[PDB]
C-alpha cells in the first residue's frame, strides 16, 4: 500500500508536468522545458520550503492548475528499492504461473517500438507525423532521447470506463492521502501449486504495473542507476535505455577484442578502385581456412598505406570513412574478377536522403562476396569501437540483427508510399471501397523500378489476373510491403547478415535494437556543438595571458557553432579522421584535445589523429583564424 | 553576465543531471537535508493543530465571544458541535 | 523611366484609393477585414512603409466602400485621408512610426475636397514668412440634426423632432428618415454618439455648463422621442471606430448621467421588443456590451479603472509610486506615466512597468493628450456601478490580464493604501498649461470593492475562478481541446487557485488599512449559507465557503511558517494572522474541517517518510519581512498558454 500510494502520486505529478509542458508557453520562466529548470546550471531556502508547502496544500484537493508540482524524485531512492523488490516478487510468481487479416503479426508493433502495459496507437488512424515521429524527423536519434518522442505517445486502457478498482483506474489524483485511501478502500500433488499473485484482490501482471508508472520508472532508471540498477534482477536495467545497452555492448566488445593472438593487418591505398580490390583481397585472405571454426576475431585492425607513412588509429578511422563513402557513391563499381585468383551501385536511397538499402543485381558471387565484406567491415567497426559512417535503413539493420520486420518499417523505407497505403486502407474501411478499388484497378503485381530490377513481379501465383479487392486488401498490402522488404533483397540481406555474424557472436548481438545499432555504428546523426563541448580538453603551451586563452576557446566555439553541416563534417574529419562523433564518451580511444600553441600570424593549425588532437596557434585576429581553419578543413 | 561551461571532468557528487530534459524540473542537484524539511512540516502541522484547538475551545462560549462581537457569524447548535468534535477526532486518529 | 513599371502589392489585396506625392506613392489596401496604409518608394518599387489603423477596419470601411480617398498636392503637402462613411480620418505619426490614436475632429462628411499649392509673393524684404502654402477647399454636407446636436441647441432639436413626427403622421418621409438614421460623423458615430460626445466633462467645477445641460436634454429627448422608438435599437447597438456602443462611449468619456440614461433606455427597449427567436438578455447585452468586444472595453472594468491621474494630487513633486513607460507616445528616459494613465491613456500602446522605479511623478500631459485629468460625478459613478451589478453578468468576465474584477479592485486598493499615504493636503503657506492638481486622490476603489463584495454572483465568480466552469485566457488549462485525451484528463482533474490565492493575500495581508472588506465578504457568505427559500443556494454557498476557507488556510499557514513565535511583548499575533483567525472564527464549523484537511496535507509526507529535502532558513522577527517572501510566493501569475499552435 505504501509503495502504491507513493508511486501513483509521483506518476500523477510527472504526468501533470508533461501535460502542462505540452499546454504551456516554452518561453515563460515557469515552463518545465526552460533553461532555468535545468537543475544544474542554476532561490532562497525559505522560498523553496514555502513553494513545497504551498504545493502540498494545493495538491491535496485538486487545485494545482498552472503550476508545476514541487517534487524531488532524487530523494525517493528507498521507494525505488521497495518498488524493485515488490516487482521482483510479482514477476517471479507470475513466471511461476507461466489470426490473419486485420489482426496479423506483420501489422502489430514489435518490442522495438511498443510500450509494456500500454495499448499502441492504431497503425491507420494516426498519421506518420504523430505515430512514428522518427520517420518524419530522422535527426531526433540522440544518445539521450526518450522513446516517447521517437515512436509516438502511447495510451493506456484505464480509468473508470468498465472499471471499478484502484488499479483499473489511472492515477490522475495528485496528493498522497487520496492515493493512500484508494489502495486501502479497494482492498493434490505439491507440484501443482499454481500461485495467483492476488495481493490487491486481483491478478497482478508486472506489465500493467510498468505501464501504470512509466514516467516514474523512466526517471528512476535515468537517476538511480549506479545503486538501484546494480541490484540483482533489477527492472531498471531490464528496461534500460540506450546508456545501459551501449555500456554493456562496449564492455563486451572490449572483452571479445582482448583475447586474440593475431591482428588483422590489412593493406589498402587511398585511390578508389585499387582500395576496394585490395580490401576485398585482404579480407578474403584473412578469413580463409578449411572448415572454419566459430567466428574468428581480430585483436587489432591496423591500416597501412603505400607511399604514405602513418601508424595508429587515425589511419584506421580514415580507412573506415573512405571505404564507407566509396561504397556509398552512385557510380559503377570496379570489377572484382581477381577475387577468385552486375555492376549496379551497391546502395541507393529509397526514402529520405542519407539512408540506404541494398540494390539487387545479377546475384553474381562477386557481388555477394562484396556484401559479405561490407558486413565484415561493419562488424569490425563494432568490435574496434570505431565509427564507420554508413547509414542503412531501419529495416536493413533490423534484418541484420535477426529481428522480424513489421509494417511500421515501411514508414522508414518510404514515407510517401506509407501515407498512400494508409489512406487507401482507411478508405477501404468505408463502404465505397469497392468503387475506388475498381477505379484504380490494382492487382497482385508491382511495377518495380529499375532500382528494384524493373519489369513486373507477381505477388502470388495466378495473381496478375486476380485484382486487389477490399475484402483482401490487407494481404495485398502485406505482400506489397514484403515484396519491398525481403523478397527483392533476400540475397544481399542474407550476405550482409553472414558477414556481420562472421566477426561477432550471436549472443552479444542480441539485446540490441535498430536505434542503438545506428547510434553505435553511425554515431550521432549530426555533429552537435554541445557534444564536442562534452568531450574536449584544452591545454596551452604558450602561457602568455589568462584572458587571451580564456577568450580563445569562446571564439573557437562561437565560430564552430556558426558553421553548416558540410563544413562541420569537414572539421570533424580533419580533427578525428571520422565525420561522425561517437554516441558517448566511450568510443574515443584518446580523449579529443586542443593545444594552443604560441601566437603566430601565419601558421595553419595541424592535427594528429593518432591521439586525435588539434594544434592551433593563438590567433589574435578572428577572421584570419576562421580563414586558416576553413582552408585546413577543406583538404581531405 | 551568466556564462555556460566549456570543459570536461566536471563531476562532483552528481547523479541527477542524467534526468531527461523533459523531467529536469522534478530533480535537484546551504544544507538541503531531509530532517529540516520534516521539522518544518511538523511545525506547520503544529500551528494548524493549535488553531483547531483554539477554535474548538471557542465553541462553548461561541455566542458570547464570536456571535455578538463579530458582525458576521455562523449559527452553531449542539449537534453540530458534537459532530464537529467527532470529525476532528476521526481526522486526528492516524497521526495519533 | 519611359516605360511604366509595377508596384509590388500583396496577393489577394484590393486597392481602395491611391494618390502620388513627392515622397512616393500612397495607397490604402484591404485583405479580408484588414485595412492598412502603405507608402511605396519608386526606387524600391515595393512597400516601403506599411501601417495598421489603430481604429477598427469595419468602421473605416463604413457603409460604402467607394468613398475612401487620399488627397495630396504632390510636392510638399500632407496626406488627407477619407474613410468609407465619407468623413475625414486624421493622420499622425507616433514616436515609433505608426498611426496615432486619432483625435476626432467632429467634421461631417466631405463631398468634395479641393487642394492646391499656392506660391505666396510680394513678401516685404523677404521676411521669415513661408513662401508657399496649401489652400484646402471643402464641401461639407448639411446634416441638420447631427449639427444641431453637436452645437447643443435644444430648441433646434425639439423643432426638428416635432417636424419629423408631423411628417411621419403624413407618412411621406420614410426615405429621409432612413437617410437620417444613416447619418454619420468622424469615427463612424451616429446621433447618439454625438450626444454622448458633447456630454463629456471638460473641467472640474454658450456656457460649458449650459452646453452640458443642453447635451443632457438633447440625449433625453432623443431617448424618449416617439418617432425614433423603432430606430433606437439599432442606434444603441451601433459601434463607433473604437468598437464602442453609445453606452460604452459614455462610460469611457465619464459622462455617467448619460450612461445611466442610455442604460435605462436600453432596458426599456429590451422589455418592449418582440421575442422572434430573440431573448431579453441577447437584445440587452447587444446594446450594453456586444459580443466580440475585448475584455478591456467591458463597461464595468472601464468604470472601475477610470479613476484620476496621479499628478492631480501629487503635484509636481516626486512621489514613490509604480511607474510605466510607453514606447508609442515616447514616455521614455525620465518621462513617466502613472499606473492610472497606463490603464486609460495608454490602453493599447506598448506600455510596460519600470522595475527599477525611483521616486517620480506623472508627466502624461507633456507627451500626449491626457483623458485622466478631469474626474466626473461620484454619485452617478456609484449608481452606474450598482445598476451594472444588478442588471447584467459583466462582473463574471475577467479582463485582458486574466484577473477578475474583484481581484483587480483588491490589488488597486492595496496599491492605493501604500501610495496615498504620500498625499500632501493643500497646505496654506509661471506654468499655465500644467494640469489642475488640487483634487483629492481617488477613493472609488474602496467603495466599489465594498459594493461588489456584497454581490453574490460576483463573489461566487471570483471564489470559483479557475474551477471547471470559470476559466481565464491567460492559463495553460484554458484551451486544451487540441491535446491528447490522456493529457486532457490530467489538465481537467485540477482546478485553479492562483487567482484566489492572490485575492486572499491582497485582501488579508496587503489591505492592512481597513477591516470592513473581510467583514463584508463573511457577511455575504453567511447570508447565503443560511438562505433556505432559494433552491440549491445552501449547497453552492457551502462549496464557495469551503474554497475560500482553503485559500485562507493556505495564506495563514505560509504566514505562520515565515514568522517566529517570539514571547517578548506578548503580541501573540500579527495583523494578517489575526484576520485569518477572524475568518476561521466567523465560519467555525467549516473552518475547522478545512484546517483539519490542511493539517493532514502538511503532515502526510512526514509520517510516510517522503519529505522533500530543503535547506534551513531563518524566521522573520518582524511582520514587514514576513510580508515579503509571501508576496513573492502568492503574487505570481499562472503559466500562459502556448502561442498559436
Ligand atoms: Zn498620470
Ligand atoms: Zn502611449
Ligand atoms: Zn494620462
Amino acid at each position: 500500500n505504501w509503495m502504491v500510494s507513493i508511486m501513483d502520486s509521483t506518476e500523477a505529478q510527472l504526468r501533470y508536468g508533461s501535460a502542462l509542458a505540452s499546454a504551456g508557453d516554452p518561453g515563460h520562466p515557469n515552463h518545465p522545458l526552460h533553461a532555468s529548470q535545468n537543475s544544474a546550471r542554476r532561490m532562497s531556502a525559505r522560498g523553496d520550503f514555502l513553494n513545497y508547502a504551498l504545493s502540498l496544500m494545493r495538491s491535496h484537493n485538486d487545485e494545482h492548475s498552472d503550476v508545476l508540482p514541487v517534487l524531488d524524485v532524487c530523494s525517493l531512492k528507498h521507494v525505488a528499492y521497495v518498488f524493485q523488490a515488490l516487482i521482483y516478487w510479482i514477476k517471479a510468481m507470475n513466471q511461476q504461473t507461466t489470426e490473419t487479416g486485420q489482426n496479423h503479426p506483420f501489422f502489430r508493433r514489435s518490442d522495438s517500438m511498443t510500450f509494456l502495459g500500454c495499448i499502441p496507437p492504431n497503425p491507420f488512424e494516426v498519421p506518420l507525423a504523430e505515430a512514428i515521429p522518427l520517420a518524419d524527423q530522422p535527426h531526433l536519434l540522440q544518445p539521450n532521447a526518450r522513446k516517447e518522442d521517437l515512436f509516438g505517445r502511447p495510451s493506456q486502457g484505464l480509468y473508470s470506463s468498465s472499471a471499478s478498482s484502484g488499479k483499473c483506474l489511472m492515477e490522475v489524483t495528485v496528493d498522497r492521502n487520496c492515493l493512500e485511501v484508494l489502495p486501502t478502500k479497494m482492498s493434490p500433488p505439491l507440484t501443482s501449486f499454481r500461485p495467483q499473485c492476488s495481493f490487491m484482490g486481483m491478478v497482478i501482471s508486472h506489465d500493467m504495473l510498468l505501464g501504470r508508472w512509466r514516467l516514474s520508472l523512466e526517471l528512476f532508471g535515468r537517476v538511480f542507476m549506479e545503486d538501484v540498477g546494480a541490484e540483482p534482477g533489477s527492472i531498471l536495467t531490464e528496461l534500460g535505455g540506450f546508456e545501459v545497452k551501449e555500456s554493456k555492448f562496449r564492455r563486451e566488445m572490449e572483452k571479445l577484442r582482448n583475447q586474440q593472438s593475431r591482428d588483422l593487418s590489412l593493406e589498402v591505398d587511398r585511390d578508389r578502385d585499387l582500395l576496394i580490390q585490395q580490401t576485398m583481397r585482404q579480407l578474403n585472405n584473412h578469413f580463409g581456412r578449411r572448415c572454419a571454426t566459430t567466428p574468428m576475431a581480430v585483436h587489432r585492425v591496423k591500416v597501412t598505406f603505400k607511399d604514405e607513412p602513418g601508424e595508429g588509429s587515425g589511419v584506421a578511422r580514415s580507412f573506415y570513412t573512405a571505404i564507407a563513402q566509396a561504397f556509398l557513391s552512385n557510380e559503377k563499381l570496379p570489377n572484382l574478377e581477381c577475387i577468385q585468383n552486375d555492376n549496379a551501385p551497391l546502395f541507393y536511397q529509397p526514402g529520405k536522403r542519407g539512408f540506404y538499402t541494398p540494390r539487387p543485381g545479377k546475384n553474381t558471387e562477386a557481388r555477394l562476396n562484396c556484401f559479405r565484406n561490407i558486413g565484415r567491415i561493419l562488424g569490425l567497426c563494432l568490435l574496434q569501437n570505431e565509427l564507420c559512417p554508413i547509414t542503412l535503413n531501419r529495416h536493413v539493420i533490423k534484418v541484420l540483427l535477426g529481428r522480424k520486420v513489421n509494417w511500421h518499417d515501411f514508414a522508414f523505407f518510404d514515407p510517401v508510399m506509407y501515407e498512400s497505403l494508409r489512406q487507401l486502407i482507411l478508405a477501404s474501411q468505408s463502404s465505397d471501397a469497392d468503387a475506388v478499388f475498381s477505379a484504380m484497378d490494382l492487382a497482385f503485381a508491382i511495377d518495380l523500378c529499375k532500382e528494384e530490377g524493373g519489369g513486373q513481379v507477381e505477388l502470388i501465383p495466378n495473381g496478375v489476373n486476380i485484382p486487389v479487392t477490399p475484402q483482401n486488401v490487407y494481404e495485398y498490402v502485406r505482400k506489397y510491403a514484403e515484396h519491398r522488404m525481403l523478397v527483392v533483397a533476400e540475397q544481399p540481406l542474407h550476405a550482409m547478415r553472414k558477414g556481420l555474424l562472421d566477426v561477432l557472436p550471436k549472443n552479444s548481438l542480441e539485446d540490441l535494437t535498430a536505434e542503438d545499432f545506428r547510434l553505435l555504428v553511425n554515431g550521432c546523426g549530426e555533429v552537435n556543438v554541445q557534444m564536442l563541448i562534452s568531450f574536449t580538453s584544452f591545454n596551452d603551451e604558450s602561457g602568455e595571458n589568462a584572458e587571451k586563452l580564456l577568450q580563445f576557446k569562446r571564439w573557437f566555439w562561437s565560430i564552430v557553432e556558426k558553421m553548416s553541416m558540410t563544413e562541420r563534417q569537414d572539421l570533424v574529419y580533419f580533427w578525428t579522421s571520422s565525420p561522425s562523433l561517437p554516441a558517448s564518451e566511450e568510443g574515443f580511444q584518446p580523449m579529443p584535445s586542443i593545444t594552443i600553441r604560441p601566437p603566430d600570424d601565419q601558421h595553419l593549425p595541424t592535427a594528429n589523429t593518432c591521439i586525435s588532437r588539434l594544434y592551433v596557434p593563438l590567433y589574435s585576429s578572428k577572421q584570419i583564424l576562421k580563414q586558416k581553419l576553413l582552408l585546413a578543413i577543406k583538404t581531405k | 553576465d551568466e556564462p555556460l561551461e566549456r570543459t570536461t571532468n566536471s563531476s562532483h557528487a552528481n547523479g541527477a543531471a542524467q534526468a531527461p530534459r523533459s523531467m529536469q524540473w522534478a530533480v535537484r542537484n546551504n544544507a538541503s537535508s531531509y530532517l529540516t524539511s520534516a521539522s518544518s512540516l511538523a511545525r506547520a502541522y503544529s500551528i494548524v493543530i493549535r488553531q483547531i484547538s483554539d477554535l474548538m475551545g471557542l465553541i462553548p462560549k461561541y455566542n458570547h465571544l464570536v456571535y455578538s462581537q463579530i458582525p458576521a457569524a455562523v449559527k452553531l447548535t449542539y449537534q453540530d458541535a458534537v459532530n464537529l468534535q467527532n470529525y476532528v477526532e476521526e481526522k486526528l486518529i492516524p497521526t495519533w | 523611366q519611359r516605360t511604366p513599371k509595377k508596384l509590388c502589392i500583396p496577393e489577394k489585396t484590393e486597392i481602395l484609393a491611391v494618390n502620388v506625392d513627392s515622397k512616393g506613392v500612397h495607397a490604402v489596401l484591404k485583405t479580408g477585414n484588414w485595412v492598412r496604409y502603405c507608402i511605396f518608394d519608386l526606387a524600391t518599387g515595393k512597400a516601403e512603409q506599411e501601417n495598421n489603423f489603430p481604429t477598427s477596419s469595419i468602421a473605416f470601411l463604413g457603409q460604402n466602400e467607394r468613398n475612401v480617398a487620399i488627397f495630396t498636392a504632390g510636392q510638399e503637402s500632407p496626406i488627407i485621408l477619407r474613410d468609407g462613411n465619407g468623413t475625414i480620418y486624421p493622420m499622425a505619426k507616433d514616436c515609433m512610426g505608426g498611426i496615432r490614436d486619432p483625435d476626432w475632429l467632429d467634421l461631417p462628411p466631405i463631398s468634395s475636397l479641393g487642394m492646391g499649392v499656392h506660391s505666396l509673393i510680394n513678401l516685404p524684404a523677404n521676411s521669415t514668412i513661408k513662401k508657399k502654402a496649401a489652400v484646402i477647399i471643402m464641401a461639407v454636407e448639411k446634416q441638420t440634426l447631427m449639427q444641431h446636436i453637436l452645437r447643443c441647441d435644444y430648441e433646434a432639436c425639439r423643432q426638428y423632432l416635432m417636424n419629423l413626427e408631423q411628417a411621419v403622421v403624413l407618412e411621406q418621409n420614410l426615405q429621409m428618415l432612413q437617410t437620417f438614421i444613416s447619418h454619420r460623423c468622424d469615427g463612424n458615430r451616429n446621433i447618439l454618439h454625438a450626444c454622448v460626445s458633447v456630454c463629456f466633462p471638460t473641467s472640474n467645477k454658450v456656457e460649458s455648463k449650459d452646453r452640458k445641460a443642453n447635451a443632457h436634454f438633447i440625449l433625453k429627448l432623443l431617448c424618449d422621442s416617439v418617432v425614433l422608438q423603432p430606430y433606437l435599437r439599432e442606434l444603441l447597438s451601433a459601434k463607433d471606430a473604437r468598437g464602442m456602443t453609445p453606452f460604452m462611449s459614455a462610460v469611457s468619456g465619464r459622462a455617467y448621467p448619460a450612461a445611466i440614461t442610455i442604460l435605462e433606455t436600453a432596458q426599456k427597449i429590451a422589455k418592449a421588443e418582440i421575442s422572434s427567436s430573440e431573448k431579453e438578455e441577447d437584445v440587452f447585452m447587444g446594446m450594453v456590451c456586444p459580443s466580440g468586444t475585448n475584455p478591456d472595453d467591458s463597461p464595468l472594468y472601464v468604470l472601475c479603472c477610470n479613476d484620476t491621474c496621479s499628478f492631480t494630487w501629487t503635484g509636481a513633486e516626486h512621489i514613490n509610486q509604480d511607474i510605466f513607460e510607453c514606447r508609442t507616445c515616447g514616455l521614455l528616459e525620465s518621462l513617466c506615466c502613472c499606473t492610472e494613465c497606463a490603464r486609460v491613456c495608454h490602453k493599447g500602446h506598448d506600455c510596460k512597468l519600470k522595475r527599477t522605479s525611483p521616486t517620480a511623478y506623472c508627466d502624461c500631459w507633456e507627451k500626449c493628450k491626457c483623458k485622466t485629468l478631469i474626474a466626473g460625478q461620484k454619485s452617478a459613478r456609484l449608481d452606474l456601478l450598482y445598476r451594472l451589478l444588478t442588471a447584467t453578468n459583466l462582473v463574471t468576465l475577467p479582463n485582458s490580464r486574466g484577473e477578475h474584477l474583484l481581484l483587480f479592485l483588491v490589488q488597486t486598493v492595496a496599491r492605493q493604501t501604500v501610495e496615498h499615504c504620500q498625499y500632501r493636503p493643500p497646505r496654506i503657506r509661471e506654468d499655465s498649461d500644467m494640469p489642475d492638481h488640487d483634487l483629492e486622490p481617488p477613493r472609488f476603489a474602496q467603495l466599489a470593492l465594498e459594493r461588489v463584495l456584497q454581490d453574490w454572483n460576483a463573489l461566487k465568480s471570483m471564489i470559483m475562478f479557475g474551477s471547471q466552469e470559470n476559466k481565464d485566457p491567460l492559463s495553460a488549462s484554458s484551451r486544451i481541446g487540441h491535446l491528447l485525451p490522456e493529457e486532457q484528463v490530467y489538465l481537467n482533474q485540477q482546478s485553479g487557485t492562483i487567482r484566489l490565492d492572490c485575492f486572499t493575500h491582497c485582501l488579508i495581508v496587503k489591505c492592512t488599512a481597513d477591516i470592513l472588506l473581510l467583514d463584508t465578504l463573511l457577511g455575504t457568505l453567511v447570508k447565503e449559507l443560511q438562505n433556505k427559500y432559494t433552491p440549491g443556494r445552501r449547497e453552492e454557498a457551502i462549496a464557495v465557503t469551503m474554497r475560500f476557507l482553503r485559500s485562507v488556510a493556505r495564506v495563514f499557514v505560509i504566514l505562520s511558517v515565515e514568522m517566529a513565535s517570539s514571547k517578548k511583548k506578548n503580541n501573540f499575533i500579527p495583523q494578517p494572522i489575526g484576520k485569518c483567525k477572524r475568518v476561521f472564527q466567523a465560519l467555525l464549523p467549516y473552518a475547522v474541517e478545512e484546517l483539519c484537511n490542511v493539517a493532514e496535507s502538511l503532515i502526510v509526507p512526514v509520517r510516510m517518510g517522503i519529505a522533500r529535502p530543503t535547506a534551513p532558513f531563518t524566521l522573520a522577527s518582524t511582520s514587514i519581512d514576513a510580508m515579503q517572501g509571501s508576496e513573492e510566493l502568492f503574487s505570481v501569475e499562472p503559466l500562459p498558454p502556448r502561442p498559436s499552435s
